[PDB]
């Protein structure tokens, strides 16, 4: 997992 | 890493006055949906971070209504409008645009005073400790301002090195002063030794240095 | 409320593993991230890494890369983080934090009360306490507190009744890898002669009370 939580609504 | 340059890192404020705190980013924190991710939060001696300003503007619960937080996408503020001695502590600016989170270099906030010569006296290893077979001589500077103050030890006019150790109180509440004590640890071959030891002091409320000094075995 | 709770302080010896606890409660557990940073003394914070607790699917910084392994258990909705392989430069406060964003909503960052993690070799001692005695206005006297293990003491002055005046320094760490500070406070010289100065230290790991009478030489 190598997304961060301010791109999570992308 | 996104790097955060935070400024100025000292800063003494008169009690009623204003304060302004600024951090700057290598890279935008603004990101496209709107939200601006940099946090400023308070750093106390023996307790967590208390968080004061979120999302660049955004008053956390409970924080007095004379905080706040504004900027563009790189240069960010944190105002106080009204310092006080609750307000005393270690102010951070951190990243959470990306990890790892970054965080800038702190501001050290203090309130600021009229110039206070220190209290210098000094202190002999006792009778009880000497038997032990070491000997600590202590020597306390007691409520001045600013922090900023040198020590120096001397065993028979001798200037001493590496055999020392000193530590600073928090900025008092009520006389917004600090105190530092000095120890000279030896061992009771090395005190026996010598004769006259002494603390001279520097400080900027002091004219030229203050020595005490005692003689071994009065 | 949002609350993070976090296990007891440590102390380990170099090369010993630490694992740390933080429990959760007042939001879904699974919605966030739990990242961990750490303050070490004299040096600025530093971010560990982070753990998703509904994947499972961690990140860590580079330099922790091998050494750190955090762990969550959704029943008890905690979060965990073992350190390894620990060295005097791992010394510091360990903070587990909720991170910002869930999915829909981005809001504030909440924090653990922290967990002090000391490493160092040295067993429990009680400290010894020694009078600084008062000089021949004002005068100081105090007392030195040596050789003790692990933080804190306490130091009062004539048990509570005397506290104007009373600076209780923070301590320092000698090569011995054993404490120790001292008290002081300013009091007239008018009464040293009459008055008596007691200082009680209190050093619960070793079981140490102690009541030091300060007069003058």
């Amino acid at each position: 997992d190598m997304v961060d939580s301010p791109q999570l609504a992308t | 890493d996104v790097v955060m340059t935070q400024s100025p890192l000292s800063l003494p404020v008169t009690p009623g006055e204003p304060a302004s705190i600024s951090c700057r980013s290598s890279q935008s924190l603004l990101h496209r949906s709107g939200h601006k991710y940099l946090h400023w939060y308070l750093q106390r001696p023996g307790q967590s971070p208390q968080v004061l300003i979120y999302l660049g503007s955004n008053r956390a619960s409970g924080v007095p209504d004379r905080f706040s937080g504004s900027g563009s996408g790189t240069d960010f503020t944190l105002k106080i409008s009204r310092v006080e001695a609750e307000d005393v502590g270690l102010y951070y600016c951190m990243q959470t645009l990306q990890t790892p989170w970054t965080f800038g270099q702190g501001t050290k906030v203090e309130i600021k005073r009229t110039v206070a010569a220190p209290s210098v006296f000094i202190f002999p290893p006792s009778d009880e400790q000497l038997k032990s077979g070491t000997a600590s001589v202590v020597c306390l500077l007691n409520n001045f301002y600013p922090r900023e103050a040198k020590v120096q030890w001397k065993v028979d006019n001798a200037l001493q090195s590496g055999n020392s150790q000193e530590s600073v109180t928090e900025q008092d509440s009520k006389d917004s002063t600090y105190s530092l004590s000095s120890t000279l640890t030896l061992s009771k071959a090395d005190y026996e030794k010598h004769k006259v030891y002494a603390c001279e002091v520097t400080h900027q409320g002091l004219s030229s240095p203050v020595t005490k000094s005692f003689n071994r075995g009065e | 409320q949002v609350q993070l709770v976090q296990s007891g302080a440590e102390v380990k010896k170099p090369g010993a593993p630490v694992k740390v606890s933080c429990e959760t409660s007042g939001y879904r557990f699974s919605d966030y991230n739990v990242h961990w940073v750490r303050q070490a003394p004299g040096q600025g914070p530093e971010w560990i890494g982070r753990i998703s607790p509904n994947s499972g699917g961690t990140k860590y910084a580079q330099k922790f890369q091998g050494r750190v392994t955090m762990t969550r258990d959704m029943s008890m909705n905690t979060a965990y983080m073992e350190l390894s392989g620990l060295r005097s430069d791992d010394t510091a406060v360990y903070y587990c934090v909720r991170g910002h964003c869930d999915g829909t909503t981005c809001s504030r960052a909440y924090w653990g009360q922290g967990t002090l993690v000391t490493v160092s070799s040295a067993s429990t001692k009680g400290p010894s306490v020694f009078p600084l005695a008062p000089s021949s206005g004002t005068a100081a006297l105090g007392c030195l507190v040596k050789d003790y293990f692990p933080e804190p003491v306490t130091v009062s002055w004539n048990s509570g009744a005397l506290t104007s005046g009373v600076h209780t320094f923070p301590a320092v760490l000698q090569s011995s890898g054993l404490y120790s500070l001292s008290s002081v406070v300013t009091v007239p010289s008018s009464s040293l002669g009459t008055q008596t100065y007691i200082c009680n230290v209190n050093h619960k790991p070793s079981n140490t009370k102690v009541d030091k009478r300060v007069e003058p030489k």
